[PDB]
């Protein structure tokens, strides 16, 4: 979105849009080369948009448009997610196997220079502790919701 | 050990009634302590950084 406004010719060999003191000038755009190769700026100039946000409008959009109430301890119980911690350990063995084999390596190759002639996308620690924290995030947030519907409900 | 204790003398036979509890159990007990313990886990893996 932007809004625009046009000039006249009367200071047409002069500087059109006569701005002075301020310093807000500078942002909200740049003229862009796909605008500016037609009537920019010699035409008409450019103006500075910003929103008049609100209060008593932002929270009852916000809280009314993203809510669920009883998505918050459900369970997707326990046949889809053992499946899930069933799989991810699997290549968590070989990933491990894989970071036992640059470990075990640990030559003088100017080590810098030998890793990056050894990029792979892959373990150093990137490939690395990333799945850990979404095996760790997984079974807290399945084994609480387990322990608090157990202590609610009779 | 008749005054002390019990131990009544009857038809020539003493009587020493049965002292097992009834062991009351419900094994889901530490429901709320066991929710705790998880709290510290990753309240001790996030939030001191």
């Amino acid at each position: 979105i932007d809004a625009f406004r046009l000039i006249n010719a009367n200071m047409m060999v002069l500087g059109h849009e006569p701005r002075q003191t301020t310093s807000n000038l500078g942002h909200l755009n740049k003229p862009s080369i796909q605008a500016l190769i037609h009537g920019l700026n010699r035409h008409y100039y450019s103006i500075t948009i910003n929103y008049r946000k609100n209060e008593l409008e932002q929270k009852m959009l916000l809280n009314l448009h993203k809510k669920s109430w009883m998505e918050g301890l459900t369970l997707q119980d326990y046949s889809e997610h053992c499946k899930h911690n069933e799989s991810v350990v699997k290549e968590m063995l070989e990933l491990a196997k894989n970071y036992n084999k640059a470990v075990e390596e640990e030559d003088k190759m100017t080590p810098e220079q030998l890793a990056i002639k050894n990029v792979g996308k892959q373990d150093p620690k990137r490939h690395l502790e990333e799945h850990v924290d979404v095996l760790m995030t997984s079974n807290i947030v399945q084994c609480l919701a387990a322990m608090l519907d157990t202590v609610v409900f009779k | 050990y008749a005054k002390k204790r019990g131990w009544v003398l009857g038809p020539n036979n003493y009587y020493s009634f049965a002292s097992q509890q009834q062991k009351p159990e419900d094994t889901t007990i530490p429901s709320t302590e066991l929710a705790k313990q998880v709290i510290e886990y990753a309240r001790q893996l996030e939030m001191i950084v």
